[PDB]
DNA sequence: GATTACCGA
DNA sequence: TCGGTAATCACGCT
């Protein structure tokens, strides 16, 4: 009844049974208490093997063409749904039918980058230290604090100007004004007006064009780390979350208060350059499901993992049509009805080709039975033969 | 053969029973089209039931009701005009069904409703093509019914038989179907023979 | 020309050669009933007599 | 030695074709039968002489 | 301070010895050349030893197996 | 009041021709009258007078149109209740049997 | 005359078929335009212009680094403002001004 | 490219082909019109600068 | 399109009491007294005669041979 | 009718709307579906040209 | 079989093609009849499942009051296929006459051994179903008549083909999962299972035939009363968009740090017009009743929701495009009808009258540019789906899976071993997952220990 | 006419 | 960075 009665009865089944199904089945028949006792545990353990055994699949299956069908189905009863949405902090992210071309087409640029920040042990709890590293993250410039600028008469040439109540809330920290000298070129220190008098006692090089300096050192000043961005914090399962914007990676896991194990990313081509290609196997799974389920409607995960470990299938991610799958290596014929194009791609391989069989688009196009299905299995009978 | 409202509810003839069989009501009236009522709390179409109620209101009358938008006559003026001219005042009635004969234990909505009939008729659709005159380009059948030709099978529908695994079909269908022509072939050279 | 006729989204392999027109087909329009089986089908005695 | 349902599905289709082109039938009279209908007759009594290959 | 490893996303990886090459060859009849080939690059390759025609084998999981293997190959 | 500037006609001439075809066109949903408007051109009727002496490609008629019961005021004002297009049913809402 | 009165009218018998032209809808010939932003590049001002035929976009464009682009149809390759506003009438940089 | 299949100087046109009758073939319009192919109407005006 | 000699739906005859029942309202008598006054009791029997076009005379002018 | 020239299949989101210069000018409903959507429009039953 | 077509009847078109030689004839009828295709293989639950009568009918059947006399008893058995002796007994209350329960004709269809028990979409009062849950846990098999007479609506329990307590709705068919179909192809064969949804079929349209299942106008009518609670609603709202505007004319601004004083404004605008109407649809929801046949036909589900039906005798929300509120037009005004520089609620797109009580020219307008909003996305997006589609079945539609269990490519190149992380059919999977030793186990335990 | 991305100084 | 060119855009039916 006790411990080495059950666990030796699944053990002595095992052979046909599964390494998953072994510790699920025990742990709840272990309990339930009002328990049974000898037979009917054995014929619970020769129930589960027939189960099991009935729901392998058939070999000869065509997993490819329901793949692309079951995919390709839930996209066309997209249609509207609340896009008034009752959020905040996760913001403008192109929820629907053009994210899932997004995925599939590879598109190095993707718009409304927002990656995901989750936080340590030691900004987990705390309110205003956890803003100070959203505050690390964002990073502000010159001109962003500003409305326009206004010319001056003669020579002083610039002001600095409406507003400043972004470091009465936030805290910008006016003793980064002192800061400004890291690096830079002249850097005079008076502030009278709360403003930082910056002469240039030269010549002909900068003369009157203001428009130019607008490109140079008044844009590029980076004040604070990971140089991308705004940051939006929410309150979920008693950590805060830093939900911001835009793809700095390498630069973002080297940050003092980001728990580098756990930032997941809306990004594809850059989770696969630093994280390794079977973590953007994984990226690109976890994509998917989250747009299917936040639409209402389901697919399975069989689907999903049929069409991600096909699309990394040569070490760097292809895209789905015209440069990359198809393109990639085939019958010449096969490569024939789609990407029409052909006078491009059907006669470069004119030089120095074969072509053998063996695709499922050349049998149907010259008249061969194709190899999946029921042309994959191979009779044999002896002739004697007798009625009786 | 399709009929419609001026409203939007577009349909298909079910079937087509007799006098005999149908659900009647307590005075000599006889329905026509028996509408299904799952569609009209589904597609929001609240002037459908304003205007059977308007059908009803101005045949007992005598004045057809003007019901212009608004400026039209209004809605809680009419259900007192069908009040005081001997009904309830919305429609429902005591209805006696036709096959066995006894009140159904609900009041059956009823009224005058204008349809028309559209030409999307059904002899204008039909047609079948066992074997007929074909391209002379290809030699594969036609396109239309007026030069008397089938169905054109796409890429969609070339894939939707290989999801299943058919491939005895696949070959029997495109191909067998189809223009067959036998050609004979030299070994060593890979071109066409020539007959003479 | 020739660059045409071969290709052009209607040309000759999604046009003629991996889709094709076929024969014994018939296409009309659909009306219910309740009293059939679920894998059966009505089939009117005019396209049942041309196939 | 359970068929699969791609291999059941090309037993009867070669079994009715050997069966539309002599091949004398067994025990499956009745009345009158298209050649389709025989073959699902004979493999119920598992009287198929045809078996498969399994490659492995 | 982290590495590629210990993250929720990456699955441990191993470099396989040399009898091996040829027992996982004779289990599935296959040939070397068909396998699905990591590039050189790609930081999951570059911290264990990496030579070019080597297999190294993940050990990923699945929310609906438990855990399942993956070979793959080392190209330039 | 001493605000305004002008005064409408009829506001109820918004909408096109074959759109104050609707009567109560205010209550129903808006695809609902889009597939309203959009099938009085193609209902069948008797159009014109002269479908006799007249050689078109195909033409329709219709043996007992009738001019409907509960429409607008604008119809009785462009023809329409002079050569009109379809019938007067008498409906009932119940599921019969399937 | 074999006609009915209610015909309407304004419909061709070209060729033994009642063909009507359908009104195209135009951008206001001979007015000017001040596009929107940030498309490709900075503010553009398309116009179109036309006389007795031919119809041509004869743009004012700028990107950003303040050149004034002006573009010709013919041989396109785009051309600075005070490029052709120098050559064509005007050779005082005064009269630019005003 | 391939020294038995692929020469190159075989790429520059000293001789081009004719496609055959059978894939050009000759439309009537009416009733003993003919409309000419378009693949044979470019032809017949190759032979004429030739 | 002379009126129809019937209902569509009550088999009841109509096209006697349809020339009698114009030639009295255009003297002004309301049609609710009208139709009353003669053999009219449902209001099935009376949306066919309260809408109607007798459009016959139009066409017929028309003539062919 | 009242046509537009542009083109039949790109989708033109703001130049399928529906705008306020259209009142008492260009009818509000009718509009034939299929892929102009939006592309021909009918004028209003009071308007001068 | 009209959901995996997708087809309605309104004028359609279906094409069938006549498979000839002898070899794809027996495939045909081996491989592609409807039975193998009760389930699906994109989320497993059924597909050919019952429709929108079959489902409001199953709901008149069993509820409780649906009692049947000796006449519509014997005549529906003749109906609904079902073959029985003369056994419709025992007569279970015969207080008025010798009559039946509505119960005991739906536990003639189901087979001699089920066992299942789960709540549905009908459940109104959760605490009320607590009490039998944790009687049936302990005591696995009570008595049928005793202690089961403390039964509810909203449970449906089953045990030994043998209704006990329940009512049946959209949990039981469905286009979408229902767990009564579902258990009857997995453990009963197939070819049971399509006589299971023959006779249902012809049975549940039989009672919703011959008991009326009309709706009329007074459906959507509401008491004056009730009326005049929805007015101080849209008075209030509307109360505090007028304040709103002043608290940013004179500089109140209260700014959000993200957005700009326009994107703050018209986001904090939004959620007051939004939470107005979803309070007004709740005072309209409470009130009428669940007897009439209009919301029959939307607790269970067949053509409905409960949005739609307080549409209609209340507010119709506000009227968006894309995200924005309405403000296309002149130069500042949107129609010619509103003073120019105002963001009031009455005069930038919301509505405040039903579709029974009337809307007013400049509500009616601005309901056409919401209305083309929908219009034009069916037509753009049908024809981006398309193309995606061809790109992925065209990559995909070499792979096999061969008989040792691998998926390979045409040149021999192994995409994914041991097919499917090994390696079940998500045809016949329950819910992505595996063996299911839960439902076993119970199942397994209930026929031993049962007897 | 709009998206991309590959190609070219 | 930076400019340039092609090549692509549902199903069926009249
Ligand atoms: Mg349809
Ligand atoms: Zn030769
Ligand atoms: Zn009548």
């Amino acid at each position: 009844v006790a411990e080495k009665t059950i666990k030796s009865m699944v053990s002595k089944a095992e052979l046909p049974d599964n390494i998953k199904e072994e510790l699920y089945a025990k742990l709840i028949e272990y309990n339930e208490k009002y328990k049974l006792k000898k037979d009917e545990i054995q014929a619970i353990i020769d129930e589960t093997v027939r189960e099991y055994q009935k729901a392998l699949i058939e070999p000869g299956e065509a997993v490819g063409t329901v793949a692309a069908q079951s995919i390709g189905e839930p996209s066309t009863q997209m249609t509207l749904n609340t896009f008034h949405y009752a959020g905040v902090a996760e913001i403008n992210v192109t929820l629907g039918l053009p994210r899932i071309i997004e995925i599939v087409d590879a598109r190095k640029n993707p718009s409304t980058p927002i990656m995901t920040v989750y936080l340590d042990e030691e900004h987990r709890y705390d309110r205003d230290k956890a803003l100070e590293v959203a505050r690390r993250i964002e990073g502000t410039t010159l001109e962003n604090l500003a409305r326009e600028e206004t010319i001056d008469i003669l020579n002083m040439e610039y002001v600095v100007e409406i507003d400043p109540e972004r470091l009465e809330k936030a805290g910008l920290d006016m003793e980064k004004v002192v800061r400004k000298l890291t690096g830079s070129f002249k850097s005079a220190e008076f502030e009278a007006e709360g403003y930082t008098l910056v002469v240039r006692p030269k010549k002909v090089t900068k003369l009157s064009d203001l428009r130019k300096i607008a490109e140079k050192v008044k844009k590029h000043r980076l004040k604070g780390l990971s140089g991308v961005g705004k940051t939006i914090i929410r309150k979920e399962g008693d950590e805060y979350v830093i939900y911001t914007e835009g793809s700095n990676f390498k630069q973002v896991l080297k940050v003092p208060g980001v728990d580098p194990t756990r930032t997941r990313t809306n990004n594809i081509w850059e989770i696969a350059e630093v994280l390794g290609i079977e973590a953007a196997r994984n990226a690109i799974i976890d994509e998917i499901v989250s747009t299917m389920r936040e639409q209402g409607l389901e697919v399975d995960v069989r689907h999903i993992m049929l069409v991600a470990d096909m699309m990394t299938l040569d070490g760097v991610i292809r895209p789905i049509g015209r440069h990359g799958i198809v393109g990639e290596k085939a019958s010449v014929l096969a490569r024939a009805a789609f990407e029409i194009t052909t006078q491009h791609l059907f006669a470069a391989a004119e030089r120095g080709e074969v072509d053998p069989l063996n695709g499922v688009v050349e049998n149907v196009l010259i008249g061969q039975p194709v190899p999946v299905g029921t042309g994959i299995v191979k009779l044999a009978m002896s002739l004697p033969l007798r009625p009786k | 053969d399709k009929f419609a409202s001026r409203h939007g509810q577009k349909g298909v003839i079910g079937l087509i029973v007799p006098q005999e069989d149908m659900p009647w009501t307590e005075s000599g009236i006889v329905p026509d089209l028996i509408v299904n009522p799952h569609g009209i709390p589904s597609r929001m179409t609240v002037g459908q039931l304003i205007e059977a109620i308007g059908g009803k209101v101005a045949s007992l009358t005598g004045r057809r009701v003007d019901g212009t938008a608004f400026i039209g006559e209004p809605e809680e003026k009419l259900r007192k005009e069908l009040e005081e001219l001997g009904f309830k005042h919305s429609g429902r009635e005591i209805m006696y069904d036709g096959i066995t004969g006894r009140r159904l234990e609900a009041d059956i909505f009823i009224g005058v409703i204008y349809y028309q009939r559209l030409h999307h008729m059904v002899a204008d659709k039909m047609h079948a093509r066992s074997r007929g005159p074909v391209q002379v380009l290809t030699k594969q059948p036609t396109e239309g019914r007026a030069r008397e030709g089938g169905l054109r099978f796409g890429e969609m529908e070339r894939d939707v038989l290989i999801g299943h695994g058919a491939a005895m079909l696949l070959i029997e269908r495109l191909l067998e179907e189809s223009d067959k022509t036998e050609v004979w072939v030299c070994e060593s050279c890979g071109h066409l023979a020539l007959e003479d | 020309t020739l660059a045409q006729r071969l290709k052009g989204k209607e040309g000759r392999f999604r046009g003629n050669l991996s889709g094709k027109r076929v024969n014994f087909s018939a296409r009309t329009v659909i009306s219910p009933d309740p009293m059939i089986s679920i894998n059966e089908v009505g089939v009117p005695l005019a396209v049942a007599m041309e196939l | 030695f359970r068929y699969t349902r791609f291999e059941k599905a090309r037993i009867i289709g070669a079994r009715a074709l050997q069966i539309a082109m002599g091949a004398p039938v067994l025990i499956d009279v009745p009345e009158g039968i298209t050649p389709l209908q025989a073959a699902l007759l004979e493999f119920e009594k598992g009287v198929i002489p045809i078996t498969v290959i399994r490659p492995s | 301070e982290f590495n590629i490893f210990d993250h929720v996303l990456v699955p441990e990886h191993r470099i396989l010895s040399e009898e091996e090459k040829e027992e996982l060859l004779k289990k599935y009849r296959i040939r070397i050349s068909q396998l699905p080939q990591i590039k050189a690059s790609d930081p999951a390759v570059v911290a264990l030893g990496a030579k070019p025609g080597d297999v190294i084998e993940i050990k990923r999981k699945s929310p609906t197996a438990g855990y399942y293997y993956y070979y793959r190959l080392v190209v330039e | 009041t001493e605000e305004h500037t002008h005064l409408e006609l009829m506001p109820a001439a918004i909408l096109g021709i074959p759109a104050s075809l609707v009567p109560y066109p205010e209550h129903n949903a808006a695809p609902r009258n889009t597939y309203g408007a959009g099938m009085a051109k193609q209902s069948l009727g008797l159009g014109w007078a002269n479908f006799r002496i007249r050689v078109d490609t195909r033409g329709h008629l219709m043996h007992y149109p009738q001019v409907p019961l509960v429409n607008s005021r604008i119809m009785k004002a462009v023809g329409f209740e002079d050569r009109p297009a379809g019938q007067n049913f008498v409906v009932a809402v119940l599921s019969y049997h399937g | 005359l074999g006609e009915d009165p209610k015909d309407p009218g304004g419909y061709f018998i070209i060729n033994g078929s009642e063909r009507v032209i359908v009104s195209i809808e135009d951008l206001a010939p001979n007015k000017t335009l001040v596009e929107r932003d940030e498309r490709q590049n900075k503010v553009v001002a398309k116009v179109f212009s036309y006389r007795h035929g031919y119809r041509a976009l004869i743009t004012v464009e700028r990107k950003k680094d303040g050149i004034l682009y002006v573009t010709i149809p013919n041989v396109p390759k785009p051309v600075k403002f005070v490029y052709v506003m120098r050559a064509l009438g005007l050779l005082t940089d005064k009269e630019i001004v005003e | 490219l391939h020294p038995e299949k692929s020469r190159p100087e075989w790429m520059v046109l000293t001789v081009l082909p004719v496609p055959p009758v059978t894939m050009r073939p000759s439309i009537t319009l009416e009733s003993g019109i003919r409309a000419e192919d378009d693949l044979t109407h470019k032809l017949v005006d190759i032979i004429r600068i030739n | 399109m002379i009126v129809p000699v019937r209902c569509f739906t009550c088999g009841k005859v109509l096209a006697d009491k349809y020339y009698e029942f114009k030639k009295r309202v255009e003297a002004g008598e309301d049609p609710g007294k009208v139709l009353d006054d003669l053999g009219v009791e449902r209001y099935c029997c009376r949306r066919t005669l309260l809408s109607h076009v007798e459009l016959i005379d139009q066409v017929m002018v028309y003539k062919v041979y | 009718r009242v046509t537009s020239p542009l083109s039949r299949d790109q989708p033109h989101f703001e130049a399928r709307d529906l705008h306020g210069t259209h009142w008492g000018r260009i009818c509000p409903t009718e509009t034939p579906e299929g892929p102009n959507c939006g592309l021909v429009k009918n004028l209003a039953l009071m308007s001068q040209i | 079989v009209c959901p995996p077509y997708n087809a309605d009847f309104d004028g359609d078109e279906m094409n069938l093609h006549v498979p000839q030689t002898e070899e794809a004839q027996a495939e045909a009828k081996i491989l592609m009849e409807v039975q193998n295709h009760i389930i699906s293989p994109r989320y497993g639950g059924p597909l050919i499942a019952g429709i929108q009568d079959h489902i409001s009918g199953g709901y008149l059947l069993t509820r409780e009051g649906a009692y049947f006399t000796r006449y519509e008893v014997e005549q529906m058995l003749m109906f609904a296929g079902m073959d029985v002796n003369e056994l419709p007994e025992p007569d279970k209350y015969e207080n008025g006459e010798p009559l039946w329960s509505g119960k005991t004709i739906f536990s003639l269809l189901l087979p001699d051994d089920l066992t299942i028990w789960y709540r549905n979409k009908l459940c109104d009062e959760p605490e009320r179903c607590e009490a039998l849950e944790k009687l049936i846990e302990e005591k696995l098999i009570p008595d049928p008549e005793e202690v089961r007479k403390l039964a509810y609506d909203g449970f449906v329990y089953i045990q030994n083909g043998k209704l006990l307590s329940g009512a049946v709705d959209k949990k039981a068919y469905g286009r979408e999962d229902g767990k009564l179909l579902d258990i009857i192809v997995r453990e009963y064969g197939v070819e049971r299972a399509r006589q299971f949804l023959d006779q249902v079929t012809k049975l549940t349209i039989w009672v919703i035939t011959h008991k009326g299942f009309t709706t009329a106008i007074d459906d959507e009518d509401l008491p004056q009363e009730a009326i005049d609670r929805i007015h101080e609603i849209i008075r209030e709202a509307e109360e505090k968009v007028q304040r709103l505007i002043e608290a940013y004319k004179r500089g109140e601004l209260e700014p959000l740090p993200g957005k700009t004083l326009e994107e703050t404004l018209e986001s904090k605008i939004m959620a007051v017009l939004a939470e107005a109407r979803d309070n007004a649809g709740k005072v309209a929801e409470r009130y009428l009743g669940m007897n009439n046949h209009a919301v029959i036909m939307a607790k269970t589900g067949a053509r409905g929701k409960i949005l739609n039906i307080t549409q209609m005798a209340a507010m119709l929300g506000q009227q968006s495009i894309r995200g924005k509120r309405l403000y296309r037009g002149y130069r500042g005004r949107v129609l010619t009808h509103f003073k120019p520089g105002d963001l009031g609620a009455r005069a930038r797109g919301f509505v405040t009258n039903s579709y029974k009580s009337g809307l007013t020219p400049q509500e009616y307008f601005f309901h056409a540019m919401g209305g083309r909003e929908g219009l034009v996305d069916t037509a753009v997006r049908t024809a981006q789906s398309g193309y995606m589609q061809r790109r992925l079945i065209n990559a995909l539609q070499d792979l096999k899976v061969d008989y040792d269990g691998t998926v390979r490519d045409p040149t021999g190149i192994i995409v994914q071993f041991k097919y499917g992380e090994d390696g079940v059919d998500p045809m016949k999977s329950w819910q992505g997952k595996t063996v299911d030793v839960d439902r076993v186990i119970v199942r397994t335990l209930l026929k031993m220990r049962g007897g």
